[PDB]
């Protein structure tokens, strides 16, 4: 698991003034690596398909209530013509 | 002689430049923040599980122990250890009202459970607190006192 590197180590001392050819070192933490713990990404069990099932069941349940309300409100036009026509005839009797 | 007992600081610190986050932290951007990581700050949303082997997968990734637990959970000595540090409580301690943790990814708090390693931004959130005020120099006469 060691990355390949031909060269071991080299040395020409670090005078703060004489910095030339500005490269950048690999910045590392001071803590032992063992707690830089492992990669884990876990799925939500509710799947893109499962939410489809749940929301479709909800849509189909709501459609029944919408149809119930429509059929409750679809009888009012029958009520108007069932209630007012006899009243119009009674007025006509005069 | 003359009185000065009990009346005024209310034209006064309802004040604006304390919530303060643009330019101060700004003026000290660019380093590398001293030895400090999570203790824990990220967040999440459920766990698609049910309460007991809760036991089993939440402490056994709290499995293998670091090498010095370092800068927030002290609790027992007397006073002027506020005053010569063996011990940390001051570079996460200088004034509370802006006081500005290390801080991984604002974490898109909250989601699921399992781990990467730590990047923050810069800072804001208001410890509106000032009265066990930050701290480490104290005794028990002056607030079993306020009682």
């Amino acid at each position: 698991m060691d990355p390949y590197c031909p060269f071991d180590a080299l040395d020409v001392w670090e005078h703060r003034r004489f910095i030339v050819a500005d490269s950048r070192n690999f910045i590392t933490p001071e803590f032992p690596r063992d707690f830089w713990m492992s990669p884990v990404f876990n799925l939500p069990r509710e799947t893109a398909a499962e939410q489809v099932v749940v929301l479709q069941a909800q849509r189909t349940a709501a459609a029944a209530a919408l149809e119930n309300a429509a059929m409750q409100a679809a009888e009012l036009p029958v009520d108007i013509e069932r209630r007012l026509r006899p009243i119009e005839r009674n007025v006509h009797e005069i | 002689l003359t009185q000065l007992t009990l009346r005024d600081a209310m034209g006064t610190i309802c004040h604006s430049s304390l919530l303060d986050v643009e330019a101060t932290l700004v003026a000290l951007r660019q380093q590398h923040l001293d030895r400090q990581c999570y203790f824990g700050v990220y967040v999440a949303e459920g766990t698609e599980d049910t309460l007991d082997v809760q036991m089993g997968r939440f402490m056994e990734t709290w499995a293998d122990m670091m090498p010095h637990h370092p800068h927030w959970v002290n609790e027992h000595l007397t006073i002027l250890q506020f005053i010569a540090p063996s011990n940390p409580r001051l570079r996460f301690e200088l004034n509370p009202a802006f006081d500005f943790f290390v801080a991984p990814g604002d974490v898109d708090l909250p989601g699921p459970q399992r781990p990467p390693e730590a990047m923050p931004t810069v800072n804001a959130t208001l410890r509106i607190i000032n009265g066990n005020i930050p701290v480490p120099l104290c005794p028990i006469s002056f607030r079993d006192c306020r009682g």
